[PDB]
């Protein structure tokens, strides 16, 4: 199965090499496409040329890349074009052992199947307290009835504890219950000048201490916290104090955009416009997947099929660029002009 | 430079013994090496096939023949240990099957006469810098390609046949050590090809695309392959021209530049004196140069000119090329031309 | 033209393969350099060796990559060194169909030309309201005269709406006019404890509702706003209420640092110091371009030429590293003392 | 030395091509592994086959990759397995010049050794004022005794100056002493509505000016500030004025996660779980290094040996995936039940 | 690179010679076109004849000139016509050293690249005080409170100083801060009859003086003023005085229209109509550039590419005239063959 | 096949035929003074012929034609010269009928 | 200007300038101390006395 | 006298044609630089190359 | 028609080349003038020298 996907990628990347008509190809490339096209035309019955020149020869090849790109990602687009018809026999070609694949492609697939079938710690993208409903004014005194210490959110990555003169208490519970962190990196500061319940300025005296799981931590230094230990804040000072604890960043086993090397650009490439014929083609293909057909998924996917698809489409997008194919698509009415930033904007529903 | 091209055609091409035999011999006699080539792509393919048949010939007790996905000759691993003979295919860009292969032959002992990119071909790693025996020297000498040949030779079939190859190693190592001294040491003159071109032979051959640097077509007998493997080369005595050669080299060189010079001045004669040479066309001026210059020199050129064809344009380029080997003749002519620019000094005035 | 650049790249990448004196090369390399070098010396007349060992041979080869690099970009550096002179003819060598290029380099260019020629949606790097002249205190009440609902900024990616008891109104106009967003991702919350016009603490009663284009939306959840729909906030509560709306991130067509895979990593590799010789070289080279000569561009470029140049220079940088070339340069005075972070720091103007 | 590393890398990536049994190999690979293995089984006496099928043949190949991976990184893990005995002579194999390395492998190592040996300007991941002990309420007035203008931090990337009616003064000193910035990018705004020392709302009038090194700058525009020029603020208005200055981002010669292309994605691939056998193997390897054995480094490494190691492991990781090795490891007990996000969560200490 | 442009230019200028087809040619020309068209058809595979007659033969040639004109300017217009297709291969033709380029063309390029790469003193186009917001009435008294001498602008190239009986003072500051002049040519005159704040007529007496850097200057004479020297005006007369200083012109290192010989007329030629086919073409081309697609830039360019391009186009324009090509262009609709000043007007959007 | 061999040009002293034939687009001039080197003289067809001979059968023969090429074109250049120069008379034949 | 010698001188110098550009010569001059650093509109401004 | 100038001009404008190593200079240019340099070096004893 | 002007122009511009004898005509020029002058004299019957 992985062997199949790599072959498809190898072939596509090879078809990209044909930038000109009379250019001398790498002996490696000719050897590959020589077998690939010979076997494809055998099970498909189409006329793809190694050195396409016309346009129909160019389309024929692009169609082949599409047939393979789909067979590999396991997609069935159905009737989307009067010129194109998807051959299901394409999967049989990608399985024929006599068709080699590059080292680059093998190491590319092994990476996708690799991280996709397991988990790993990664710096999460957004603030810790992002999915919160209530937020308080940053730097304002707030003491919940009957408590000597009152921790409260005031930002997407911020919380602020309000301590009474001589008060102490645990705070770890305000963090717990959200996400599933493995380590939360913190850095606390003393709110040297805060507003009181009435509005007057109040100073926080030096002496206020914060200790994690027992050991006392300095102010303004990053602190590796396991999220389980005792986050204790003390105030031996004879006045009202306020300190802010920041979640600079945290790690969790949720897949991020850095699960696969420069996945971001690969995505951007697929989500790019090029022309109407592309826009529609890319969209129509994504309608068969869990991925948003024309706008970057807010949340990075995490399944083999999803990522695998993005790469096959990113590559097929490049194949599109080089071959410059021209064909009809149901519901797509191509504007034959030069294309501007404006026309592309409008194309996105 | 000279390839061991296609191998002739006669119907004796059948004779399976002759064919198979040559198939093995050839994988050790010639270099499909990734550094440089010895044979034609065609010549090699036929060799691999003759070899392929010799392998899966199997006149005696079978082994294990694991055929590969590509019907391509040598896609079979011969059992016990399965030495897949795919490594004995013809990949020029790699060297893979044929001689050399995982060896270094194109090395560079920097200072050497000529500067005609002082490289050195030491066949199968034989850094032959000394007087050979050959009773000694052909001892513990691997070739890798030869070594792996012997493994595949038994893993597949015949010991009796692969044993003849073990006993052959010395005699084979000496044929090559000998060659190196000859190529490398002996034929190192301003007439042996420059390196940037040496390196361009193989890749241009692969590319198919053609440039000036043309391989010579020596068609060979199928059977001669065996005979060559059973014939080492011990040079009885060097050509008598060697000691004198360098002098002769310089003679030719200087003579050439003298011609260039002459032409450089003659060329501009037209824009110079139009009223005299209106009917003048380039062909004219050098036909006069060739005329007043040494015949022996022309002869040397004509070797490839009566074969390749030179255009007036090719000539101009050559004239304009700044590279002249100075001699007494050279400097004097050059200076004569100088004084001779006045024309009143030639005794002909407008 | 792309083919040209691809070749130049292929060659430089191939030159970086030369790490030692007696090592054997990958079949691929001896096929490329053998041809290239010959064709180069053929129109250049320089003495480039396949296996440089001295220093003059190494400098020569570097000058070659340099020539091809500059040519592939379309740069005429001018009199920058007494030891080096640029041969415009290098372009002709790179146009020779006989010189092959790698599949890797083929696709690499195809991507650049492909994306650099069209547009696409991408996560913007900075805050939505970064270009604002006025900002208000976060968590503080503010009601513009005669209005029942008052939306206002309070940060680079933060706005807060001041609603009177029983008040309602649209807020979208505070977002529009800036940039040209395709989709803005919002996440609103309730300011449970805010300061009044006088300084006294106030509470926002639960019941306030924020609806987009009509449909009601929850608090603390990301929202796909099209930027054109009606952002309506309602306060059915019998008290003053203040709700903050956060632009977690937005997408537009402006190119980012993720337009091309690991573009950043390259940019760093180019802007890097190495030594004075490289520093001045890289600088003088970019002087001819629109890119800043020694400090990364504030805004990511968007034209093929610029992107290309960077990739080429980055590759030429690696070539510089492996070859260890030593040579003069106008205005560059080399300091041999073991190079430190301090010395490097000084060199940057 | 770099050659030794690049060779190791090449071999691993070459082994990564073996996804199946019968599949045909790129003639390029057959050359590489043909040599590599021959010289390995000769100097190690192990029985590694180019075409593995059993399992022990697969393990043997992996141990080879590991041996090389370690030899190349300069690591001696010691007795960590009853089945695997790290044969140190692997370095001798990786030094054989007859063994070729890929162009990709060359350019890869050249990059690592390239940037690792020198410095360069980076965008810096966190806020400027991240390592500060004290912090003030954002939007609240504060006037240090005897002064007419008082700069004060109010966030990880924020400061605010309190100006008296008709006051003026330099602010730069609040930035200095921290880190080692080359260029700090600013963007100042006017805090139109702030809280006084008592709590009442005050307005900042239009007329306040912020000038860098003498030249007057506009509000809401990014400004390139060297950090040494005079950051002088003036308040020609007849009222109290408060302005917020933001460090959108700064640049320093401190290595970031963008030193090497997609360094992050590589890191993630190494810190991933896969299975217990892998997990522990990876941990035991890093125990020999200065890198955290199972949690992403808070700060990106900066030495050759580190980066090099990571990559060799990242590759060794994919090698792991493809080969499907099964072996015993001291102190590790395999749990065969299907593996879930929970089982993995537990393995990370 | 420059050489390529010179060649391309030469070829065009040469094709421009073909008004008729029967005519005998200047041998020099034949040689060019011969080598040119030969190599061109060789790589382009089109059928361009040195001796055209039909139309398709003429178009074919024009297409060649277009192909080159573009390759030279480094432009890729894309799909702008169903008839024309740009062959990137054209660059490979112009890179062929065999192709000649007139001495004229070489010097033409050399000049462009010459000035384009450096600066020089040029007589600026518009008045000095052009970018001014406030202007005063000419010949009217005005004295800013507390001052004895009040210099003030009263024109785009005019100022007037108001002196009290016996007053004196420097004036230079009224000029400074604007532009970056190197020399300002002045000429002052005595306002012999000006209006007083009330409306009455007032005479300026003979004796008022103006001195630069200390030296006394005459009235009505041009004066080279470095802009730095002391522009001192003295009024020793016993009456109010008013004078006018005139910036007849100045010089700065800003590129003007005389940066390159008759650039003006060249531009005119490019921006001229001819016909719809041309207009649309010229427009479609300029859309790839920083130049205004159909209206003379208010500000003359300053980069090689711009100037260069303009020339290529200006030439291609004449080539268009002589060849009289007839072809289709997307979005262009040719209104027959009468053509009136009016129809041309309507073409400019 | 990809060449212009009928080149009308210059007013003809005869007038029936104003045409003047260029077999393989080689004007006799290339003899007097070359046009483009001696290496490459190749016209399209002979070139494609070579490519085919290679791809299919063999180079051994394609080499013959490769080296023969100049001799070939020379013969043709002379032929052209002879035609539209040495022998256009009244009996020459009008372009009308030619094209017909 | 209004004299032959003047105009002429200019033309010849102008040309000699372009020659300077293409040939990019490097030589000394009495009283001239070349500052090789990159060159900007600033350094240029300065050079004009 | 005007001729002397026109000649001088031509020569320089010809030297301006050297943007590349190239060689095989166009007939016209080569012819000029050739004649010129020869007479120059002849009366100047300097060594200019085409 | 434009051709006519181009010719008449070329001729004049060519005649301007004929400064004061000490000149070696640009080969190209000679050819042109000769053809023109020739034809002109054949129609003018006047005696124009080259």
């Amino acid at each position: 199965m992985d062997t199949i996907a790599a072959r498809a990628l190898t072939v596509m990347r090879a078809c990209a090499t044909l930038q000109e008509a009379r250019i001398v190809l790498e002996a490696n490339v000719m050897e590959i496409l020589g077998i690939a096209i010979n076997r494809y035309n055998g099970l498909t019955l189409r006329g793809v040329t190694m050195r396409p020149t016309s346009l129909a020869q160019r389309n024929e090849m692009f169609f082949m890349c599409l047939d393979m790109m789909l067979s590999a990602a396991g997609i069935n687009v159905g009737p989307i074009s009067p010129d194109y018809t998807q051959h299901m026999a394409t999967i049989g070609v990608l399985a024929t052992p006599e068709i080699p694949f590059t080292t680059e492609a093998a190491n590319e697939i092994a990476r996708v199947t690799g991280e996709t079938s397991t988990w790993g710690p990664a710096r999460q993208p957004y603030g810790f307290f992002l999915e919160t409903e209530e937020t308080f004014q940053p730097g304002r005194w707030f003491m919940r009835a009957a408590q000597a210490a009152t921790a409260v959110v005031c930002g997407p990555d911020m919380i602020q504890v309000s301590l009474n003169a001589g008060a102490r208490g645990d705070v770890q519970q305000i963090f717990q219950g959200r996400n599933d962190p493995m380590m939360i990196y913190l850095v606390w500061r003393r709110i040297e000048n805060f507003a009181m319940a009435q509005g007057n300025s109040q100073q926080t005296q030096a002496g206020v201490t914060v200790s994690v799981g027992g050991v006392d931590m300095r102010a303004g230094r990053i602190i590796a916290w396991d999220g389980q230990a005792a986050l204790h804040v003390r105030n031996p000072t004879q006045q009202n104090a306020m300190v802010q604890i920041q979640v600079v960043f945290y790690i969790s086993m949720d897949k991020t955009l850095n699960q696969y090397p420069a996945l971001t650009a690969e995505i951007f490439n697929v989500y790019s416009f090029r022309d109407h014929t592309w826009h529609g083609l890319r969209t129509a293909i994504r309608n068969r997947t869990t991925l948003p057909n024309m706008l970057p998924p807010i949340f990075p996917p995490n399944d083999r099929d999803s990522i695998l698809t993005l790469l096959l489409l990113s590559t097929l997008a490049d194949v599109y660029t080089v071959l410059r194919p021209e064909f009809a698509m149901h519901g797509v009415n191509p504007m034959p002009g030069p294309l501007t930033a404006a026309i592309a904007r409008a194309a996105y529903v | 430079q000279i390839i061991l091209d296609l191998k002739i055609d006669p119907g004796e091409r059948m004779d399976p013994a002759v064919r198979m035999v040559a198939g093995v011999v050839g994988h050790l006699l010639f270099t499909a090496g990734g550094r440089f080539t010895n044979l034609t792509q065609n010549m090699a393919r036929q060799l691999d096939i003759a070899l392929n048949d010799y392998l899966l010939y199997m006149y005696n007790t079978r082994v294990q023949v694991n055929y590969g996905p590509t019907g391509e000759p040598l896609d079979f691993q011969i059992g016990r240990n399965q030495y897949d003979c795919n490594v004995f295919r013809a990949d020029f860009a790699t060297g893979t099957g044929y001689n050399g292969w995982a060896t270094i032959d194109v090395e560079y002992r920097d200072p050497a006469p000529y500067v005609h990119a002082q490289r050195y071909i030491r066949y199968c790693g034989i850094d032959s810098r000394e007087l050979i025996n050959p009773t000694t020297y052909g001892i513990g000498m691997t070739y890798h390609c030869y070594n792996e040949m012997l493994r595949m030779l038994v893993a597949a079939g015949k010991d009796s046949e692969a044993a003849y190859f073990r006993s052959m190693l010395p005699f084979h190592m000496v044929r090559f050590a000998r060659i190196n001294q000859i190529i490398n040491e002996d034929l190192h003159s301003v007439f042996s090809l420059p390196d940037d071109m040496f390196n361009a032979l193989l890749p241009d051959l692969i590319a198919g695309a053609h440039q000036n640097a043309d391989p010579v077509v020596l068609d060979v007998s199928w059977i001669s392959l065996w005979f060559a493997f059973n014939r080492s080369f011990e040079p009885t005595h060097r050509n008598e021209m060697l000691e004198i050669a360098p002098l002769i080299e310089s003679v030719y060189a200087s003579e050439l530049s003298v011609m260039k010079v002459d032409m450089r001045h003659l060329s501009l004669m037209q824009r110079r004196f139009p009223d005299v040479l209106i009917q003048a066309r380039p062909s004219h001026f050098w036909k006069a140069v060739l005329n007043d210059s040494p015949e022996a020199v022309k002869a040397v050129m004509n070797l490839s000119h009566s074969h390749n064809f030179i255009n007036i344009r090719d000539m101009m380029r050559w004239v304009l090329l700044p590279s002249l080997q100075p001699s007494l003749k050279l400097v004097l002519e050059e200076e004569a031309w100088a004084a001779a620019n006045d024309f009143e000094d030639l005794m002909l005035t407008d």
